[PDB]
């Protein structure tokens, strides 16, 4: 029919409840709050439109084109439990509307102007359903779980890690004085802080140099493979992949990059670069919480999760749940199988609100870091079982008697949980016993018992199911 | 405060921070490999470690590897029979490291590895 | 003696007696603290946790000096009206960050502390940006006197609009739709934010017949043309290989998503298009994700700042009366932190420091969205001559289509243009003043009757 | 147990109860198997040797997962008419292949079985390629419709000329019958399919020519010519 | 063989054979090494050379890869290979493989004191 | 009467050596080892992964049975006559050429050719 | 089921495999190439194995070269002769490997190596 210039509701073209999605359509679990007087679904049809194909009047040229084809559209508004003026608005997305291979371009779409709407009081995106048809198209992990493994030959336990400190501050060599005492003394990792690139007190040529010294000198000394994370996150690309260069012509095992400060166009173009040179990744989601932390407004960390595993990377932080940094405990397990395993069903206990099959792209590790100490180690061995990181920053280096104590303490607590476990005990119930009994066989370990034993960080999450 | 020791204490993976394991411990891990569903393999080697002689590119290593002795026990439902094996093992290479593997082939990797005998002086 | 153990954060920084250094970047951050929290304790685990410190007492300290290094909360106090919410100020010394990398700046500021327990909210509003660490960037690849020296256009906003529907669109309607407009009246049209290289239309078919209506539409009018041509794409080889390309075409403004494509590509982009003479068009998509609520996030002034830095020489800056939130004073203080040289410190609109940019180009402000030419007045009045006013369905959805639709925004553009300079008051005067062009203007007369009622008036969610 | 030694490939890779999955490759295969061999034993040797099995059996199946890899002969006709002849159709999933290598899809469907002994004959006839594995292909560099758009050429068939004799014309009179071919009419003329660079024409010379021959008949006829 | 075998004319074409004279031949580099150059670079002589495909052909990881290679070459063989539809695939990328083949190759020619390969 | 419908002149070409590879077991031996010469790589997958001890008493049993059938072919034993009683002497040598043997006595591929001169 | 041994049993190419030659053994090797028309000839080596130690591009080992016992025995129509020259060498040598190979010089390559000494405790 003709065209007719003007203003007309969104809901007219891009609400559509009876449409039935398709398996290649991407789909969007969206938290809305309209403003008062916006019914729910022109809140909905209008985040569907201005994801998609529309704008706030009538254009010609619409019908140059099929919107039937290409429109976004909000299938099924939902109350929020609880809440008088919030719903969950599911939109569907045509496969045709995104770029191969680039989350940059599918955040630009669903999350691009959406959250800035006037019509809305807030806005936050809970879950993505990534087609198959659409996950073939990135690399994912450069590796990924068992083959990191494998590389490493590490097998049966948790992988256990720590970040240097102070976090800044400290010059290259005393960076890699840290690293040699704390990889000694039993761990498999040590790691830049996020935000140790390059800078005035410490440049990150001369950082990479004594951290390969300090990784060959314990490797030697204890027969295990050892890695530190150099942190290759730049201002720029071309200084980013310049420093991952350099770790490659070291002989390295594994870099660091920070995926949301340094952006997902780097992130993408390192984990290819991280795939095509044999080195191991691991994604740091530093400014994870500007966006994720409110239950109102924002991301779900959960959607970041599944962006990094298609962008690329071989370990993600994933909280601890038990530490400093909040991470409520079965929206955790939610992602942490979004990150690792091939198909997750949904499970709205879990906040999974559509069932995700990964075909087969690579598991990413999650990593357990932040405040956490040896008294921890059964509830996180519980929690994340062996395909984690469990990382201990502050927990190595502020042991009593140093790094490599530090690092002992931690790699006995976690081996002697590893040893109950599999012998049938139940970590969430005896394990301040294993601990206890560990401390008989090692002095390091009951030191640092001794030190933590009154520490724990117990507040309510801010975001709840 | 005590110094963690530089030499004598060269490690094997995962187990190798706690107290020597005695028969009972193997026997108790490899019925958890069992009860798992896991297949059993074992494997040996006169060199304990990895190093880099043919290439130091990233993530290559020598040394990963060791030998396997026989096959993967497909089907076994016996931790004693496993025991068994490692007792055959170090007979015929009394000089050498025997570690116990267990792997899940729908996962297809390793899910546990430890050191179960090494030879008189390491 | 090193004393192993935990011990509060503001033992050690929470700093109330600190004078700041005129090299120091400052934060002011909205806290709101968990109960049984003391805002001094918030204020110190922020500042310490985004700088030097962890949770427990670390020997390798004694290795280095916190005195040097050290984040520090150094005044706390309470916002009025506010239950439990207070503004923290921490100081920075500027050897934390990596020369020219807003992403180790963004990293170390609010890489972390975001997620921590003890908090229930936090928000950066501003950033104090010292000239000693500004001058290590190369900021905008031109700016917005070299961008008018290179357009050769002066004395009014420049006119832009993005093509629709937003996505599904094949390259050469892409092409009609953009001569259509250009050749109406608008200085430049654009690539939608979202697209990029799709199965509906790819990127290079799009750049081809973009740089054809292009020029087709500058050897028809005389004026000077351009099509932001969006280089934002999945890896940093793919942005740079559609960037050489606009470069070869000999175009003369490509676009980039900074924050979905992120700093790190962003910067990298700036310092290709300073060197082969692109203009750089920002498109701020996900902002929003950000910076829309006042208890937590980061404030889109920050942002702003943030760009200035990487390199853009446009930025989206909203619009006030149009389809998406602005606030008019806060919106009036970020585009002086976007455009001028020295922005003192004024808390009506929301400018917690005096920012000093020493010479660092300014930043075009564009504003876009749901806006039409009733707003013409408005949007004059409000930013000024330095500025892209952009109309997508204000031209496309023009009754007689693109080419007219572009001709009433460039009257009406012209027409406020014209009594501004006489002495108008576009204020008070603007609906007049529109009412008197369309007496010689047809195009203009029936774009003011399909959008006469069309206003958006809701409560802004963020208020000073 | 891994029992070692030979049994018949339908044991494990004939499949008739099998529903394939939207992500499956499948493949309808026309088989001829030698005398002797039944049905089923052919469509299952053709799966096996196409995907994961071999001759006897291996030890090292159990280190993997057949049930997840194996391709799979899922169904088997008779052919109406043809005597010994049967369609058997075969699931392939979509893990076993490279993406974006037609080369690698080819190396597994049709690389070692159309050789078997035991049969007589086998032809590929269809292959059904789901959406997951063609996303990972480029396609067409243009396609239909942007190559119609950057022609200008709507509302019919485009014309084409191969031109003659095969081999043996000079660059130069390769360029002198593209230019009269194309300006009397037709939109494209071409290279015949052998004329590559070779003693009586080289590459780069008739490339010059016949872009000469291009620009001159475009500029003569007002229409967007072309010469592959 | 580029179009004549469609003709209509034709019921039938099978290209049997081809006398390729010396005068085009010499223009191709032809085998990079040859049958007397690899015995020379591999120091083999006397006897038949001995390989074997790992298998199964497709789903194993590249450290099975590797660990099949190994356990083959340090036994007696010369060679083993990847099967030819094992290229890089989800289940085992190239790269990987390649590395831990790598090892294996050297592992077993350290062992067995005889130069190993696997394609 | 081999196919040869004209004669090749390579003029020094290097030479490519053929490889006999797909259902071939340690009793094949001595018929490879006729029909091809030394000029030639044997590959045997099924043939060493299919050994009931493994891969390397597999690769074992492969290479007693070719240096057995070369050694014999070299002292003058006609092997396409005696090859079954050249493996079975190397049997008493190699329990994993023993081993091989017994798995695969019965398999053979019979089957009419296809393509016939 | 037997293991494959991991030491004790370094090869030395065609032959290796079977029991160790007897004299008897040699003489029916050497009788084959005189027979063929190849010309025998000796080499000798302290080292028995490749190694890498100069490069490690593809195709480059050392060790692949052992040193030449006299001159290839043009001519030579006895095995007894040949013999007698592998005598004389382990008597010169006896802490080397010594070896014996027969080329054919039309097609230029050797058609028979092995090994026919190994010096004692080798
Ligand atoms: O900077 C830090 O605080 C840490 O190095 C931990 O130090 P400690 O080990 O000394 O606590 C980690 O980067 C955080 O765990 C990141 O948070 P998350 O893992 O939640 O992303
Ligand atoms: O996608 C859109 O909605 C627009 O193209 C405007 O379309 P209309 O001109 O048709 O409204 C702009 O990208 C927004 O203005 C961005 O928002 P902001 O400028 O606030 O970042
Ligand atoms: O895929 C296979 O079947 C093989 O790996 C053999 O496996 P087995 O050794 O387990 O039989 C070979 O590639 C075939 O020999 C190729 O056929 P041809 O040599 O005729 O080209
Ligand atoms: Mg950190
Ligand atoms: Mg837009
Ligand atoms: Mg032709
Ligand atoms: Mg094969």
């Amino acid at each position: 029919v003709g065209f007719k210039a003007g203003v007309k509701d969104y809901k007219l073209t891009y609400y559509t409840p009876e449409y039935e999605t398709k398996d290649t359509d991407i789909l969007a679990a969206f938290r809305v709050t309209p403003q008062p007087g916006v019914p729910p679904e022109e809140a909905g049809a209008a985040v569907a439109a201005e994801s998609s194909t529309g704008t706030w009047t009538t254009v010609w040229t619409d019908g140059l084109t099929s919107l039937d084809r290409y429109k976004g559209r909000c299938y099924h508004i939902e109350p929020v439990v609880g809440e008088d003026n919030q719903y969950i608005a599911y939109v569907a997305y045509p496969l045709d509307l995104f770029e191969e291979g680039s989350v940059t371009n599918m955040f630009t779409s669903i999350v691009g102007n959406v959250f800035g709407f006037k019509a809305l009081r807030a806005l936050r995106l809970e879950d993505l359903r990534i087609p198959p048809t659409y996950s073939k198209t990135f690399q994912g992990p450069p590796h990924g779980i068992q083959v990191e493994r494998d590389k490493l030959n590490k097998y049966g336990r948790p992988l256990l890690g720590c970040t240097i400190k102070p976090k800044l501050g400290l010059s290259a060599k005393n960076y890699g004085r840290a690293c040699y005492e704390c990889l000694r003394g039993g761990l498999d990792f040590t790691k830049d802080d996020e935000n140790v690139n390059s800078q005035p007190f410490m440049r990150w040529r001369d950082r990479f140099v004594f951290c390969a010294e300090a990784i060959y000198k314990s490797q030697a000394e204890t027969g295990e493979i050892k890695g530190h994370y150099l942190n290759a996150t730049a201002g720029t690309c071309e200084e980013m992949i310049k420093r991952a260069v350099f770790a490659r012509e070291l002989g390295v095992p594994i870099v660091m990059h920070d995926y949301l400060t340094g952006g997902f166009t780097a992130n993408t173009s390192l984990a290819h670069y991280c795939r095509d040179n044999g080195l191991l990744l691991h994604i740091h989601r530093a400014m994870h919480a500007v966006i994720d932390r409110q239950k109102n407004h924002g991301m779900h960390f959960r959607v970041l999760a599944k962006a990094l595993r298609m962008s690329g990377g071989d370990h993600i932080h994933a909280g601890t749940v038990v530490g400093k940094l909040e991470g409520e405990r079965e929206m955790t397990l939610g992602f942490v199988d979004l990150l690792r395993d091939d198909f997750i069903e949904k499970d709205r206990a879990r906040g999974i609100f559509f069932t995700q099959d990964w075909v087969s792209m690579p598991g990413v590790i999650p990593v357990a870091s932040g405040g956490i100490h040896v008294w921890h180690m059964p509830a996180l061995t519980e929690i994340f079982g062996d395909d984690s990181v469990l990382q201990f920053g502050g927990g190595t280096l502020g042991h009593p008697w140093g790094n490599a104590p530090g690092a002992a303490a931690n790699r006995v607590a976690l081996e002697a949980c590893v040893q109950a476990r599999n012998e049938g005990r139940d970590l969430a119930r005896e394990g301040n016993e294993i601990i206890r009994s560990a401390c008989k066989w090692s002095p390091e370990l009951a030191a640092a018992c001794e030190i933590w034993k009154a520490i724990k960080f117990e507040f309510e999450p801010v975001d709840k199911l | 405060m005590q110094v963690w020791p530089i030499e004598g204490i060269k490690k094997f993976e995962t187990l190798s921070y706690l107290p020597p394991l005695t028969v009972e411990d193997l026997l108790k891990q490899i019925e958890y490999l069992l009860r798992s569903k896991w297949v059993p393999c074992l494997e040996f080697s006169k060199v304990g470690f990895v190093y880099r002689e043919n290439h130091r590119s990233p993530g290559y290593y020598d040394g990963r590897y060791w030998t396997m002795w026989k096959l993967p026990m497909f089907g076994c439902t016996d931790a004693t029979q496993v025991l068994k094996e490692l007792e055959e093992a170090k007979k015929a290479y009394p000089d050498a490291f025997v570690r116990i593997i267990g792997f899940d082939n729908v996962r297809q990797v390793q899910l546990i590895s430890f050191i179960a005998y090494k030879p008189p002086g390491c």
